[PDB]
């Protein structure tokens, strides 16, 4: 779930 | 007193997302799931975005927030799909995406035409029902917190406490008034379409497990993270580890 952590994280 | 619940809500609602699907290609399975494939992809990270900007979703551990993502995006998806159907083409179409309305064609050889009834009834409740954008905001933002492990997740207490207070807020703008009797005939209504989302959301999660386990076979690519949620968090549903919470049994 690589990717979708990186959504995620990403701006916050 | 001025609201803000719903002010959020409104602002935040995601806004039209196309499939990239080529309607010079003949309908075949292999399309028309590749392209369903390629939507959920897309349409996932919007789901990732909008529910970061939800009221006190950050404040869920960021394990906890994957998950309930992982597992409800099905329903969710389906819930906005039946809002587009039910607003653009009556329900009289699948309005998955501008460049991908299902017609009874498509949804036969989608081979999964059961399921698009399914959802068809389900966009046609918006109508029998008269959902006001309002209840529909609410609804959806709910769905989010309709699936969990059995076992819990690693701050089940603040998810509870989150989970109450969107209920909360759903109860707050139904549609009713001097009649105490429509309020609670109303909150029984929303409540049973809500549950009848998690039947149809099982039976794609079904659909699309084979899917991927055959997906070769059949030429149907899945993008990466559907891949990884297919065969990782579906299962953990289809095992009955991650179980929906209804409202009524
Ligand atoms: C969520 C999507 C895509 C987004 C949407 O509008 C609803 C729709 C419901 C059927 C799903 C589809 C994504 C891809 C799936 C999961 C296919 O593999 C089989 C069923 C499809």
């Amino acid at each position: 779930n690589a990717l979708l952590r990186y959504l995620l994280d990403r701006d916050d | 007193s001025q609201p803000i619940f719903l002010n959020v809500l409104e602002a935040i609602e995601p806004g039209v997302v196309c499939a990239g699907h080529d309607n010079n290609q003949p309908d075949s399975f292999a399309a028309l799931l590749s392209s369903l494939n390629e939507l959920g992809e897309r349409q996932l990270v919007h789901v990732v975005k909008w529910a970061k900007a939800l009221p006190g979703f950050r404040n869920l551990h960021v394990d906890d927030q994957m998950a309930v993502i992982q597992y409800s995006w099905m329903g969710l998806m389906v819930f906005a799909m039946g809002w587009r159907s039910f607003t653009n083409v009556n329900s009289r179409m699948l309005y998955f995406a501008p460049d991908l309305v299902f017609n009874e064609y498509r949804m036969h050889k989608s081979r999964m035409y059961s399921q698009c009834v399914r959802m068809r009834h389900l966009s046609q409740e918006f109508g029998w029902l008269q959902i006001t954008p309002q209840e529909f905001l609410c609804m959806k933002a709910l769905l989010l917190f309709s699936i969990i492990p059995v076992d819990g997740l690693k701050n089940q207490k603040f998810f509870d406490e989150l989970r109450m207070n969107y209920i909360k807020e759903l109860d707050r703008i139904i549609a009713c008034k001097k009649n105490p009797t429509s309020c609670s005939r109303r909150f029984y209504q929303l409540t049973k379409l809500l549950d009848s989302v998690q039947p149809i959301a099982r039976e794609l999660h079904q659909f699309t497990f084979d899917l991927l386990i055959k997906s070769h076979m059949v030429s149907v690519d899945f993008p990466e993270m559907m891949a990884e949620i297919i065969s990782v968090q579906v299962p953990k549903i289809l095992s009955g580890k991650v179980k929906p919470i209804y409202f009524h049994t």
